[PDB]
Order: structure tokens, then C-alpha cells, then sequence
């Protein structure tokens, strides 16, 4: 009662599954190496990062990737699978925003990169619609109480990243070193940017 | 589909496996991984055989315990081999054959799902709106924390889409909306039982009706 079917290793499947296609002609060469390369080292939450520094440094640009965002990526070239209308969400004195997708996995892949398994966790998908807060406490994250958390359910084509606050001690700090301390965590939502001593 | 995956609001998951910062590790954790997505990517765009609804769709179908008990990667892969058997491009013998052992697939459709709505709202910024009190057998994209539920609109999408509930089963008859970022109140939600503030949702047009 209720046990797992029985099923062959899961890489037997997988390239079973390649094997199957590609012996019928329908994958082109270099096709699954190439989405590997594009997965592994162009979608990024660097990208994203950039994009975070340049608003925090940019006032024209802040006002673009909030009103435009899909414009505004498009400047660096940074449109892509998954993430072709993009809506920026911004974090203020008193809202942190946070994004899930409760339904799967969907997440502005090109800026973000692929999605960490912890966000594609059943944990993660049932919690933090409902209990935010506690989720990012547990994860390292306080909220302070002041702060309206609204979560962001990616539930169709458009596709998100957080702007954090700024934090006290990187003024003045260049672009470059502002883009070190926005991590992917901090462009789901589940993260604040830290500043060293 | 009001299946298992339609996770949100539901009690009883512990810990979330990470804290921020953490090292992720690499992108792909085996050597396999890339392949569900590039032969999605396949399927899609070079092939034609199928949409990208149809595959959050086929996930959406696999036999409920199944579902539970797999890893994310392993659900894509079943999901795009079962399109592939169902769409007439693949046996399910040659893929056991290859693998060497049982591959069972997602379960058939209960549903020939529905068309993009004849009689929709284009709401603006501001309006008040609430999701369709609706029962849907096949695809949707409507988590059922929000079915019923009243909020606010943020935002209309400056693009249109096809309507999930038809293309993800593969119909002509999807035609194109925009969706609406909606706003609710946690409360509206889960009543006394979060500590959330709101939740927005980004909704077809075709899900909504103005508030009473
Ligand atoms: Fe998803
Ligand atoms: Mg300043
Ligand atoms: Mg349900």
C-alpha cells in the first residue's frame, strides 16, 4: 500500500530519454551541451546583481527597472528563456518582498540563474506563501516586525527579482562592489544584503 | 487540476533546507540533470510538439504518491518522456528498452481542457477584483489558496499570452489575455493562521470578475 513504483536508476531514464530522441534525428548536434553551457554559465545571479548595483547607483535607471522592467534588462541584453517580461519588486523602510513559485519552480532564470533546490522544495513551495516571516527566520533572515512582507506567487509569464534596500555603510562603494554583496538570495527576497566589518 | 502540486497553504512541512548564503553547489548535481530542460527546449521549440504549458501540465499528472516521492528533475523528465509516448514521437517500450528497466509515466489526462474565455474585464490599476469561483479539471493556473478570494490589481500586463487552460493541453482555441498582478491581504487568504502580510498573484484575465 502506497509504495513507490518500481523504476530504473533515474540517469538510466534520463539518458534513455536523450538516447531515444537523438537516435530519430530530432536533436540537433550539440543541442543538450549547449543549453548545459548557457545554464551553467551565462543565466546568472550576477546578471541580476549588476542590475541591482546600476539602480542603487543610477536614479534614472531605479525609476526604469521599476516602471519598465523588461526594458531595462533588455539594455544589458539580459532577456532570455524564462525570463522575457520582467517585473522588478522594490523593498522599502517598510515592505520586503519575497518571491516563490508555489505550483513548480518558476524563476526569472537569465538574472537569477536556475533555481536553488531549496526553492523548488515542497517545504518552500507549501510555507512561505502563508507563514513568510517564520520561513526566512529559520532561514537567517529577521524581519523586523514594522515590515509588510508580501510574497510575489510566479503563477504565470511574469517573472521577478527583488531590489533590496541599500544598506548603510556602502556609500560611495562602486558598482563592482555593490554587485558583491547582492547575492541570488537577496534577488529572491529571502536574503538582505550584508555589509562586512 | 486540484492535485498534489498545488502546494501553497498546506500544514505540516518542516524546515526549509537552507540558510541564506549557503553554498548551493554546483547548478547540475548529477550529469544528467541538464537533460530534462534542454529536451523540453527540444520538444518546444525544435520539434513544435508541444508547449511549455503542456509540460507543467504533464507534471501536474503524475500519479499523486509518485509525484511526492520524486526529485524535481526526475519529474521533468518523466513529464517530457510522457509527452513524447502521448504526442506519437516516442514508445514507452523503446524508452524502457534504453533504460534498461521500468520508466512509468504520468497518468493520462481526465480533462480536454477548456478554451480561453468568450466574455472577460479589462481591469484597471486599483479595481477590486476576485477570482472565479471556478472548478477546473485540467490545467490551470490558479492555485486554490486564491479561488474565490478578493484582491487588488497592481498591475495588466503590457503582453498576452495563451490561456493555460487550453494550450496546456495542446488546443487551438487558447487565443491570447494578459494577466494581473492581484494583490491579497494574508488574511483574506488564511484568515487568523499566517504571519504574511500580502500575497500577489499573477492571474489570467480569464480567472477574474470584477468584486461584487
Ligand atoms: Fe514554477
Ligand atoms: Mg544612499
Ligand atoms: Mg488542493
Amino acid at each position: 500500500e502506497n509504495a513507490a513504483p518500481a523504476q530504473a536508476p533515474v540517469s538510466d531514464r534520463a539518458w534513455a530519454l536523450f538516447r531515444a530522441l537523438d537516435g530519430k534525428g530530432l536533436v540537433p548536434d550539440g543541442y543538450v551541451e549547449g543549453w548545459k553551457k548557457t545554464f551553467e554559465e551565462d543565466f546568472s545571479p550576477r546578471r541580476g546583481a549588476e542590475l541591482v548595483a546600476r539602480a542603487w547607483t543610477d536614479p534614472e535607471f531605479r525609476q526604469l527597472l521599476l516602471t519598465d522592467g523588461t526594458a531595462a534588462v533588455a539594455q544589458y541584453g539580459y532577456l532570455g528563456p524564462q525570463g522575457e517580461y520582467i517585473v522588478a519588486v522594490e523593498d522599502t523602510p517598510t515592505l520586503k518582498n519575497v518571491i516563490v513559485c508555489s505550483l513548480c519552480s518558476c524563476t526569472a532564470w537569465p538574472i537569477l540563474g536556475l533555481p536553488p533546490t531549496w526553492y523548488k522544495s515542497f517545504e518552500y513551495r507549501a510555507r512561505v506563501v502563508r507563514e513568510p516571516r517564520k520561513v526566512l527566520s529559520e532561514m537567517g533572515t529577521e524581519i523586523a516586525s514594522d515590515i509588510e512582507i508580501r510574497v510575489y506567487d510566479t503563477t504565470a509569464e511574469t517573472r521577478y527579482m527583488v531590489l533590496p534596500q541599500r544598506p548603510a555603510g556602502t556609500e560611495g562603494w562602486s558598482q563592482e562592489q555593490l554587485q558583491e554583496i547582492v547575492t541570488k538570495d537577496c534577488l529572491i527576497g529571502v536574503a538582505i544584503p550584508q555589509v562586512p566589518t | 487540476m486540484d492535485g498534489v502540486h498545488d502546494l501553497a497553504g498546506v500544514q505540516g512541512f518542516g524546515k526549509v533546507p537552507h540558510t541564506v548564503n549557503a553554498d548551493i553547489g554546483p547548478t547540475f548535481h548529477a550529469e544528467w540533470e541538464h537533460l530534462p530542460y534542454s529536451l523540453m527546449f527540444a520538444g518546444v521549440a525544435e520539434l513544435g510538439a508541444f508547449s511549455v504549458d503542456e509540460v507543467k501540465y504533464v507534471v501536474e499528472r503524475m500519479e499523486p504518491r509518485h509525484y511526492m516521492m520524486t526529485p524535481y528533475y526526475e519529474r521533468y523528465v518523466i513529464g517530457v518522456a510522457t509527452l513524447m509516448v502521448e504526442k506519437g514521437i516516442l514508445t514507452q517500450d523503446e524508452l524502457e528498452s534504453l533504460a534498461g528497466g521500468p520508466f512509468p509515466l504520468s497518468r493520462p489526462s481526465e480533462s480536454e481542457g477548456r478554451p480561453a474565455p468568450v466574455e472577460t474585464t479589462t481591469f484597471e490599476v486599483g479595481q477590486r477584483v476576485r477570482v472565479r469561483d471556478e472548478y477546473v479539471p485540467g490545467h490551470i493556473r490558479m492555485p486554490a489558496y486564491c479561488r474565490g478570494r478578493v484582491g487588488t490589481i497592481s498591475h495588466r500586463t503590457t503582453e498576452k499570452w495563451p490561456f493555460p487552460d487550453a494550450i496546456g493541453h495542446g488546443r487551438n482555441d487558447a487565443g491570447e489575455e494578459p494577466t494581473y498582478h492581484v494583490k491579497f491581504a494574508a488574511e483574506e487568504l488564511f484568515g487568523s493562521d499566517t504571519d504574511g502580510g500580502s500575497v500577489v498573484v499573477d492571474l489570467f484575465e480569464g480567472y477574474l470578475e470584477p468584486a461584487a
